[PDB]
């Protein structure tokens, strides 16, 4: 069955090269014209260039040409897309199309490739407990959280109690700061009468940095 | 250079009809180019669904319909289906290279498929350790709410703040309800020199504020 294949997503600072690929299947690769489209976060899509893979005959936009290579490899049935130099800008997911013949549109997509282009080092998070507070859950329980700041990439795995706490536990999807690092909020809603009592400690494991957190949060009091 | 123009969001409850808007222009739609329709629903790779500005490949379902009139085209969808729910694209063709091949803004289409619920909200004020390591960062946290799209602002004394202010997009919980969170970052100083601070959450039309202050 005809399928496109793209490679998976790529992560790199400005300045460095990087080369994505899309492998076609199930058709006669050099007799259909492959293009890469360009979808920019939040923008809709746009198309790049396109090339003719029986003689590498290739198109390109305006606007990529000379910023971007496409190329292909008839051998293996495989289109390129090709940057000397990244830039932060080029931060977006990527699409490989089949073209058809004499109409001006796209019969077969690939998945698209993200690739993202940020000036963010490995590093570690920061973790700081939040007191718990009764004032939004229902009545008898209390919430409790610990605040993951400021690390790259992602992800961070958080547990409370070493794995022994899941009934309650919410942690929230990662917000992307404009610094380029990470940030997250684990909370755990608890008995009020257990706050006195019960010790409560998030595990936050981040593997890129080798960082492992134990964080105890204690009421305010 | 160009891009046909469509409403970033619609949204219809199963059985109903529902329509995305194309808008092209003068040397594009409105020259004698033909239109074309994407669906990608989430995580799959866009599919074909119109060709010719109302064929339908095989495969796609009578319920999607297409047209074009003057420079702008129209995607109309009957029998909304869960299965409908995706980003849709609307794509062209024009007269210059670099409109070789045109595309739309992308509409995403939700499926009501369960009721309006409203959301929880809980808000944060930065830990005293935080304040020791020269940070504060305010937490707004949302959830159980249906559908999945909220608004967020924060309020300084009672005057909008903007800067510092970072927002996820909503995100599905396990209870097939939505999440988000939004976080105020602030000096020490700026925490400690107003006296207050809120959160407020709009969701369908209603809104829920949460306020703190650091002499707490």
């Amino acid at each position: 069955e005809v399928q496109l294949v793209q490679s998976g997503a790529e992560v790199k600072k400005p300045g460095e090269s990087l080369n994505i690929s899309c492998k076609a299947s199930g058709y006669s690769f050099t007799i259909y014209w492959i293009a890469w489209v360009r979808q920019l976060p939040g923008k809709g899509l746009e198309w790049m260039g396109i090339i003719y893979p029986g003689d590498s005959d290739t198109r390109y936009s305006p606007s990529f040409q000379g910023q971007v290579t496409i190329s292909a490899d008839k051998s293996i049935s495989t289109a390129y897309l090709q940057w000397r130099s990244l830039k932060a800008s080029d931060s977006a997911v990527y699409y490989c199309a089949r073209g058809v013949a004499v109409d001006w549109y796209f019969d077969l997509w690939g998945r698209g490739t993200l690739v993202t282009v940020s000036s963010a080092s490995t590093k570690g998070p920061s973790v700081f407990p939040l007191a718990p507070s009764s004032k939004s859950t229902s009545g008898g329980t209390a919430a409790l959280g610990c605040l993951v700041k400021d690390y790259f990439p992602e992800p961070v795995t958080v547990s409370w109690n070493s794995g022994a706490l899941t009934s309650g536990v919410h942690t929230f999807p990662a917000v992307l700061q404009s610094s380029g690092l990470y940030s997250l909020s684990s909370v755990v809603t608890v008995p009020s009468s257990s706050l006195g009592t019960q010790t409560y400690i998030c595990n936050v494991n981040h593997k890129p940095s080798n960082t492992k957190v134990d964080k105890r949060v204690e009421p305010k009091s | 250079q160009s891009v046909l123009t469509q409403p970033p969001s619609v949204s219809g409850a199963p059985g109903q009809r529902v329509t995305i808007s194309c808008a092209g222009s003068s040397s594009n739609i409105g020259a004698g180019f033909d239109v074309y329709w994407y669906q990608q629903l989430p995580g799959t790779a866009p599919k074909l669904l119109i060709y010719g500005n109302n064929n339908r490949p095989s495969g796609v379902p009578d319920r999607f319909s297409g047209s074009k009139s003057g420079t702008s085209a129209s995607l109309a969808i009957t029998g909304l289906q869960a299965e409908d729910e995706a980003d849709y694209y609307c794509q062209s063709s024009g007269s210059v290279l670099s409109d070789l091949y045109v595309f739309g803004t992308g509409t995403k289409v939700t499926v009501l498929g369960q009721p309006k619920a409203a959301p929880s909200v809980t808000l944060f004020p930065p830990s005293s350790e935080e304040l020791q390591a020269n940070k504060a960062t305010l937490v707004c946290l949302i959830s159980d709410f249906y559908p999945g799209a909220v608004t967020v602002a924060w309020k300084a004394d009672s005057s909008p703040v903007k800067a510092g202010v970072e927002t996820t997009t909503p995100s599905k919980q396990s209870n097939n309800k939505y999440a988000a969170s939004s976080y105020l970052s602030l000096t020490p100083e700026q925490w400690k020199s107003h006296r207050s601070y809120s959160c407020q959450v709009t969701h369908e039309g209603s809104t829920v504020e949460k306020t703190v202050a650091p002499t707490e």
